């Protein structure tokens, strides 16, 4: 039937326009630029080979990109401005209190609640809203260092967690830092 | 609004047109050719193949001169000038000598099967033949189609042979590469039954879809000598879409 | 226009498919983007564009 | 007629995009250029395998390139001409006065005060205006050397900072240079 055939062909070709934009996503000029992220920053002294949009990994799994690199000329410090994820880098609703009471197990601990004001409850009360938002999965003591991928050309960033009781905020600065070394470290200690 | 239903339904007389060409194709091969068929069959080889021979040597000589020229200069920096003979062989044999051999063949003889039959359509050369009484599907189609099938694997081997021997000329005569590591790089990595034989089985179905379209699109075309060129591209367009569209199924069935 | 996109899509799918698998064995998967670009741009996109 | 005004106007649409792809997402000239960038020069011994338009770094940040590599038969050396940046290498006025009186703190450095002139303004006031004359973050006695981006890669300039209290001017020549080291030299490194 006229109508039938027409409409059919129509939608059919139309699709080709529909899959065009899903094919246009892979061009990198439109679509898939990271959602629900935020920003941290750190300070180095050596950033050898590091380029923008390099990888950031938690223990072997990627969590963001590196976007702005600068050098501070007054005391010769590098500073990277990178964006993490906000879905694989943060607790949801249930996981907060499930670790906030594990944080309060450390906050109202026998070593800490007894040494501070042990007749108050404000320090157990103020810690909940302060750790409600502006919080990460990264510990308050955790060092970031430039690893060497490709084992011949690269330098993705590695965030090593561990220890501690509290965490870092959604916009703060990681202070425990370790800039990379070079082949000139590989020779100088070897010589 | 009527353009999108004019652009609509344009597949349908095309898919009905393609469905005709299948119904033609059985009617050519499912009959035994008579005496006098082999004599025109030789002349079609003289027409299609022997005339096509002078081209694919030069483009055969070229691509080996390029592919062994540039990858080595980045590869020499680590440890490897001995794997030069492998990378030239295994990309010509399993990848390009099926593909780039047809696109030069669809260029020359993929046209001259159409315009020679676009010849006999405009001056009613075709129609007079039926009227005197032959059938051109036996007469002017079947010796054309059977040369087109045969002559392409007869060329794409010829192509890649000068293709490899071309890259030797840049290597040992100008880049000073070792001859023994050149060839024994190939002999360890290029088996016969998995590469050169399966470089032929690619080149047969690259020869059938290239030459059957170029026969049909010259037969069932209107004799208008404007549309003899729009029919000309639909040889080349539907060949190059399908000679590239059926590399990707043939690469996957062989390996991967 | 409709032709050279498909043969454009093809040759990049092939050239980055096979050289890497031999190149990955030493240290280099990061030079994949260079070898695809510098052979298309200075060598094939003049030549193979005309023959189509 | 009406389709032809469409079907070639849509063609110049696509060609402009595919030129924008090559210019602004592939090649180097996508904006790679700093502000008032001045040039300096230096002399080397081994400039082995160093193309022009390389990188220059201070802490791994891309502060400039290498312009021209000439030899001079007058003294059997190689003299590199390169342009740095002007913002990341020169202090701002606030950073200028931060170090200028700190250079006056360096000048009057205890004995440094009554050693050249405590009874005159030549060692006190001239170093204030000598602090401003086209100043560099490159100190008076830092040293430059050719690194390689990994132990299998390209060649690029890094500059080792530190040492000294005075600085240099634009267009000067950095002293204390050492060239590249390779497989024909690492034998001489060990034995």
């Amino acid at each position: 039937s006229r109508t039938s055939e027409l409409a059919v062909g129509i939608f059919v070709i139309i699709f080709g326009i529909a899959l065009f934009f899903l094919a246009m996503k892979v061009s990198g000029l439109v679509g898939t630029n990271l959602s629900d992220g935020y920003t941290m920053k750190a300070q180095f002294d050596n950033v050898n080979g590091l380029k923008p949009r390099a990888k950031v990994t938690m223990s072997g799994v990627t969590i963001g990109r590196v976007d702005s690199i600068t050098l501070d000329p007054v005391t010769r410090l590098a500073t990277v401005t990178f964006d993490l994820d906000g879905k694989l880098t943060s607790f949801n609703a249930e996981q907060l209190k499930e670790v906030q009471k594990n944080a309060l197990d450390e906050l109202r601990y026998s070593s800490d609640y007894t040494q501070a004001t042990p007749a108050q409850q404000k320090t157990m009360e103020q810690q909940l809203i302060s750790n409600m938002n502006s919080i990460t999965s990264i510990d308050e003591d955790a060092y970031i260092m430039v690893a060497t991928n490709g084992l011949l050309g690269e330098k993705y960033l590695k965030i090593v967690p561990g220890g501690g009781l509290n965490y870092l905020k959604r916009g703060d600065t990681i202070s425990n830092t370790q800039g990379t070394m070079d082949l000139e470290d590989l020779i100088s200690k070897f010589i | 609004m009527n353009t999108i239903a004019w652009l609509g339904r344009l597949v349908i007389e095309r898919i009905r047109g393609i469905g005709v060409a299948a119904l033609m194709l059985l009617q050519i091969i499912f009959s035994l050719p008579s005496a006098g068929g082999f004599g025109r069959f030789v002349y079609q080889m003289h027409r299609v193949g022997v005339m096509s021979l002078l081209i694919i040597t030069v483009s055969g000589l070229f691509i080996g001169l390029v592919l062994g020229l540039q990858g080595y200069s980045i590869l020499v920096n680590v440890g490897s000038e001995s794997m030069l003979g492998t990378m030239v062989s295994l990309t010509l044999l399993r990848e390009l000598a099926p593909v780039v051999a047809a696109l030069l063949f669809a260029g020359r003889a993929g046209s001259a099967l159409t315009a020679e039959i676009g010849s006999m359509k405009q001056s009613e050369q075709l129609a007079s033949m039926e009227m005197i009484g032959v059938d051109p599907l036996k007469q002017i189609v079947s010796p054309r189609l059977w040369a087109g099938i045969v002559s392409l694997p007869m060329l794409t081997v010829i192509f890649a042979a000068i293709g490899i021997v071309g890259g030797k000329l840049v290597g040992v005569d100008f880049l000073g590469v070792d001859e023994g590591s050149f060839w024994s790089g190939m002999q360890n990595n290029v088996q016969f039954g998995h590469d050169v034989v399966n470089g032929i089985i690619k080149s047969i179905v690259f020869a059938l879809l290239c030459t059957w379209i170029a026969v049909f699109q010259g037969y069932a075309c209107d004799p208008t000598p404007e549309g003899i060129a729009t029919a000309m591209t639909r040889t080349v367009v539907y060949s190059s879409l399908c000679v590239l569209g059926f590399d990707f199924v043939l690469t996957a069935v062989m390996f991967g």
